[PDB]
RNA sequence: GCCCCGGAGGACUGAGGGGGAGACGGGUUCCGCGGCGCCUGCAUCUGGCCGCGGGUGACUCGGGCCUAAGCGGCGGGUGAAGACCGGGAAGGGGCGUGCCCGCCCGUCGAACGGGGAGCCGGCGGAGACUCCGGCAGGCGCGGGCGGAGACGCGCCCCCCGGCGACGCGCACGGGGACCGCGGCGGGCGGCGCCCCGGCCCGCGAACGCCCCGCAGCCCCCGGACGCCUUGCGCGGAGAGGGGGGCCCGGGGGCGGACCGCGCGUCCCCGGCCGCCCCUGAAAAGCCGGGGGGCCCGCGCGCCGUACCGACCGCACAGGACUCCGGGGUCAGCAGCCUCUAGCGCGGGAGCGAACGCGGCUCAGGGAAGUCGGCAAGCCGGCUCCGUAACCUCGGGAAAAGGAGUGGCUCUGACGGGGUCAGAACUGGAACGGACGCGGGGAUCCCGACUGUUUACUAGAAACACAGCGU
RNA sequence: GCCCGCCGCGGUGCUGACGCGCAGAUCGCUCGUCGGAGCCGGGCAUGGGGGCGAAAGACUCAUCGAACCGCCUGGUAGCUGG
């Protein structure tokens, strides 16, 4: 597992390298399941809005909160 | 031992499988009065050298 | 039976001289299905047991039932 | 303050082995623990590492010598006589 | 001995005492001249004067 | 409490490649973890000192660039040994020829 | 009786030498074309301790004369040899400690070591620590050289037998007393199963010819003749004389 | 209600365990249900006994591979043979024909040595580093630049090297785990008086990226009465000072996903220093140098894996290798008590004779007993005082002999921590209050000394030994 | 190859227990040693008139001043029993 800067996150999505994304509410955790590593990005909810709209329609998103 | 060769395991496996009584229908079929199989063995008093 | 309803796995007795690659091919040709992974052991009596897990898109209930295992 | 009067380094032996042996060891063992001069370093840092084997702790050069001292008196004379025989070979 | 060396070095670095005084007291500490830290602080005063 | 553990290896004979350390797990448990032997790094062919720049990892696990130094005789000679070979070569040519 | 202790050692098993972790057999460089017509240059690589041996050994690297690469030799070290030193082997080598020369080219008076008793045999005389041979005289018409061995005997060898200049390092070793039984135990643990020693008179007659009796005593003379048979040849063998006396010169 | 099971009480083993697990050996003894004919030297409803069903899952753990000490093989050699002994032999490879290179064994020998790579959580009557879920790692297969410098950022053959790869030791230093004290959060117990004073729980892995790492080795300037350790050690073959590079089984931060402070203990690691007539394996495999020629998929076969001191002594107070190791008292892995965990040991009751076996105490005397002080008793921790003859000058030596020692209230010294020193008060005229723990001295004989021995009647004056001599 | 002392390794005295044993050599207390010629495990080597022995004629699978197993062998007995 590893962390990632936001700009690298879309490029992995942009090249179809992700398999599933999870949004976690606590500061929000976004977890992307690639072939090699699980990657985690932490942003405030203001920032995660725009990123998910950019979300690749070929990339399954799920949500999670409790 | 917990670390045994497959060849010793197979010969031990056969002594376990043949360690049995005469079936009761065999006693009726063959008309027997000796009913004990005297080739049986028990682990506490045996010396299987296998 | 618990092994089949969850874990999608069927337990078989096979000839001791068979390896995991021969077991996978045999089961795929006789029961017309898709194997995923095979584990094996030799029991204290000398028999070979195979743990046969079917592909994640097959129901071993559907395959055990047609065979009679249920 | 001086801790012994005569035995020196052979105080490690106690009352054992007799006077003649301990007298021999005091001389031998003082000699093999000594610091000798690098024939190359020119510094006083040569120590024994095994019987016959002497290393400068500054040069790092290794040398072949005596059992319990760097130079023996037979080898000094031999080197001196061999040198004069070579120079005599020169016309 | 760690206490006295730690104090002596601190002074030399601040130039309270020079290097030739530092080295003379360094050897006196190694030879059991001062019993604690207070005694060394008077020797330091007395040598400077 | 009671923190005693059992052996992790096939046998319990405590040789130099069967040393563990202890660690607390997220389920509140004391686990054993093997402590690998650390190989030396390569040493100079003339002086026997560690070559600078190479980590103490077996070279199978290091990328090609990580296993090298960027100089003639990069991982064989310690830098000072190179300079002494260079001078000996150049100066002997100056004395075996032209006096 | 039974077989006695000296009769059991010839059979091997527990009386074989303790050779594990030894560096190898120590020899001069082999005589070849280049050495016969000139000289070959080597460099001292290390000075090493050998198990079971008093003097040290030296590893010397020579160039390969029949191909590319290097050749590694194992010499008995003359005193004064040092790592990084340059040695020479051949007919044209000079007189310096460490060099290997034919004994006919060595002037009388010189100290030499590791001497061949026949040409090209790679050296067999004066090999132990502190020893040397002297070169006494040259007989040119018969091509023989006269040397003095460490025992003081004199001997004639060929003039083409080779030698190493100097004397063997490690000298003075025997002048330190072994203090304890334990120092003797460590010395022979590196050589052979030969220690400790039980006296013949301390045994029963079945075990030794000196055994038995109501007092410990030999009983007959301990001078046995030269033609005594194995099992019988104990004590002092073929002695010219016995006893302790001075006057020898 | 049975010696089985449950609840309550009373005790024991006492972290070198009657605890938790492996190696060897055993071989189904393992598990669930049933049962008492045999066995369980008493009983039984118990059970390692009897009947009937079941049970051990691996790319990552071990075996398979490498070599150790060894053991085999080798044109041949020898002997009546069986067999035993052995380098002097026209001894094989790369490819692609055709060229080129080449001196000559072993896919025998280690379930502790070497070795490419695994962690957490969960599930079952019996299996788990093996199953399931999650997160990784290894080995394969298919779709010429920067720097002043130390240093930083595809292959093939011949040669030169490296890693693998290594002894012992008193100490000193760093990390981890353990262990304590205090706070704060949640839960308990008992409570005649006292109690914010007692007890339990407060958890974070492998792996990936960034930062930080004492010693130690290296670079640049420049040119010296210093730098520095518990100890040492180092410097014109270039110190100190200023600024840098590399290694470091480690720590931190973000991922994976409660908060402080301390004395010790164990384990590993570091730099030194000491020691040897002792100098402390090898190989597979993998890599570098010089010279020459030139992201996405799929897979990982074979064997072991249950349980046990259930093993050997005809069945048994004997024998039987290793791993983990809390608290109090204390110099402590001693003795004595204890938290966790575990709970058999051919059976019970009554009486309180002789005599035995293991223990305790005895007035006055004190070896008169006896072959003989045999046995038993006296002494003993720590601190201070005080110590002879003789001697190989090292010893003798704890010589011999003396005095003090609890509790409580305080004071001083050392840079938060125990120790050391001193004083008042007090108690049958007591204090190493149990436990642990030398009796001493004057002599003669023998062997110098530590060491070895008649397994099962002899431990010595016998053997060995360094030294000396032939 | 120093001294007190735990485990370990050994085996002094009680001529203690036991001696139809817990046991074909054990148990209790006491005692030697405890950084070394020290102790322990696995692998390997030496074979019977032979081995191995810090030497006691000790040890060589409860066997040793010559092991064990089968055969020669129903060995011979001026001697004891019937
Ligand atoms: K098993
Ligand atoms: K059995
Ligand atoms: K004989
Ligand atoms: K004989
Ligand atoms: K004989
Ligand atoms: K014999
Ligand atoms: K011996
Ligand atoms: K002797
Ligand atoms: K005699
Ligand atoms: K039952
Ligand atoms: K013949
Ligand atoms: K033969
Ligand atoms: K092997
Ligand atoms: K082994
Ligand atoms: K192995
Ligand atoms: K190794
Ligand atoms: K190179
Ligand atoms: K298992
Ligand atoms: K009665
Ligand atoms: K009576
Ligand atoms: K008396
Ligand atoms: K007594
Ligand atoms: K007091
Ligand atoms: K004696
Ligand atoms: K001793
Ligand atoms: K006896
Ligand atoms: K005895
Ligand atoms: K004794
Ligand atoms: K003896
Ligand atoms: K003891
Ligand atoms: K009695
Ligand atoms: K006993
Ligand atoms: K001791
Ligand atoms: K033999
Ligand atoms: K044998
Ligand atoms: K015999
Ligand atoms: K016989
Ligand atoms: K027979
Ligand atoms: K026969
Ligand atoms: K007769
Ligand atoms: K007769
Ligand atoms: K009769
Ligand atoms: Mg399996
Ligand atoms: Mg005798
Ligand atoms: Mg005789
Ligand atoms: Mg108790
Ligand atoms: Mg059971
Ligand atoms: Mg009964
Ligand atoms: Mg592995
Ligand atoms: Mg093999
Ligand atoms: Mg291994
Ligand atoms: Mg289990
Ligand atoms: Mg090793
Ligand atoms: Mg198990
Ligand atoms: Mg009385
Ligand atoms: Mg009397
Ligand atoms: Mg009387
Ligand atoms: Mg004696
Ligand atoms: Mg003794
Ligand atoms: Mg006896
Ligand atoms: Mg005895
Ligand atoms: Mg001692
Ligand atoms: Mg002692
Ligand atoms: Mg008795
Ligand atoms: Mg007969
Ligand atoms: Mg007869």
């Amino acid at each position: 597992p590893n962390t990632i800067t936001e700009e690298n996150l879309m490029k992995m999505i942009a090249d179809g390298r992700g398999k599933k994304l999870v949004v976690k509410s606590c500061k929000v955790k976004l977890k992307l399941r690639t072939a090699k590593y699980l990657y985690t990005l932490t942003v405030p909810n203001a920032d995660d809005a725009k990123s998910i709209v950019k979300g690749c329609k070929d990339k399954v998103e799920v949500q999670y909160v409790n | 031992t917990a670390n045994k060769t497959l060849s010793r395991k197979l010969r031990l496996a056969k002594k376990t499988k043949t360690n049995k009584n005469i079936p009761r229908w065999v006693i009726a079929k063959d008309h027997l009065k000796k009913t004990w199989n005297y080739k049986r063995h028990h682990w506490r008093r045996s010396h299987l050298k296998l | 039976t618990t092994q089949i309803e969850k874990n999608n796995t069927i337990v078989f007795i096979v000839d001791r001289r068979a390896s995991k690659p021969e077991i996978r091919k045999a089961f795929e040709t006789v029961f017309e299905t898709k194997v995923a992974r095979v584990n094996t052991l030799i029991t204290p009596l000398g028999l070979k047991k195979a743990f046969i897990r079917l592909a994640p898109d097959v129901q071993a209930m559907d395959v055990a039932s047609k065979m009679g295992l249920a | 303050a001086k801790r012994t009067k005569k035995v020196g380094l052979t105080g490690k032996y106690g009352t054992r082995y007799g006077r003649a042996a301990r007298k021999q060891l005091l001389k031998i063992e003082t000699s093999q623990k000594a610091k000798y001069t690098c024939p190359f370093c020119a510094k006083d840092k040569v120590r024994r590492t095994a019987c016959g084997i002497w290393t400068c702790r500054s040069c790092s050069k290794t040398m072949a010598g005596g059992a319990y001292s760097l130079h023996t008196e037979p080898a000094n004379a031999a080197r001196a006589t061999i040198r004069r025989l070579r120079l005599a070979r020169e016309d | 001995q760690r206490v006295l060396r730690r104090l002596l070095s601190r002074y030399r670095d601040d130039e309270k005492i020079d290097r030739h005084l530092y080295e003379t007291l360094y050897a006196k500490a190694k030879g059991n001249m001062f019993k604690n830290k207070r005694v060394l602080l008077e020797h330091i005063v007395g040598m400077q004067k | 409490a009671d923190c005693r553990v059992t052996c992790r290896f096939h046998s319990t004979y405590r040789t130099r490649s069967k040393i563990v350390r202890y660690k607390r797990t997220p389920g509140n448990r004391l686990t054993s973890l093997r402590v690998k032997k650390l190989p030396n790094a390569p040493h100079c062919a003339e002086t026997g000192k560690q070559i600078h720049g190479i980590p103490r990892v077996i070279p199978q696990h290091l990328t090609r660039q990580q296993r090298k130094v960027s100089r003639p005789y990069g991982g064989k000679l310690c830098g000072s040994a190179l300079r002494a070979h260079i001078l000996e070569s150049f100066l002997n040519e100056e004395n075996q020829a032209l006096r | 009786g039974r077989r006695i202790r000296v009769q059991r050692k010839g059979a091997g098993s527990v009386f074989r030498a303790h050779v594990a972790r030894r560096l190898g057999a120590a020899k001069l460089r082999a005589n070849d074309f280049a050495e016969r017509t000139g000289s070959v240059r080597g460099v001292v690589k290390a000075i090493l301790h050998d198990r079971g041996r008093g003097a040290p050994l030296a590893r010397v690297q020579f160039p390969n004369m029949r191909g590319e690469g290097r050749v590694n030799e194992l010499f008995i070290a003359p005193e004064g040899m040092y790592t990084g030193q340059e040695v020479f082997s051949g007919n044209k080598a000079t007189l310096h400690i460490g060099n290997i020369l034919p004994v006919g080219n060595i002037p009388e008076g010189t100290y030499v070591c590791n001497v061949e008793e026949k040409p090209m045999d790679r050296g067999c005389l004066a090999r132990a620590s502190g020893t040397y041979c002297l070169v006494v005289a040259h007989n040119m018409e018969t091509n023989k050289t006269r040397i003095r061995l460490p025992s003081g005997q004199k001997k004639l060898i060929s003039s083409k037998a080779r030698a190493m200049i100097g004397l063997v390092a490690g000298g003075g070793r025997t002048d330190k007393p072994l203090l304890k039984a334990g120092n003797a135990y460590h010395k022979y643990k590196a050589k052979r199963n030969c220690w400790p020693v039980v006296r013949g008179v301390a045994m029963n007659p079945v075990d030794h010819p000196h055994g038995g009796g109501n007092h410990q005593h030999i009983g007959v003379s301990s001078c046995v003749p030269r033609n005594a048979v194995p099992g019988q040849k104990v004590g002092l063998i073929a002695a010219r004389r016995t006893g302790c006396s001075g006057g020898k010169r």
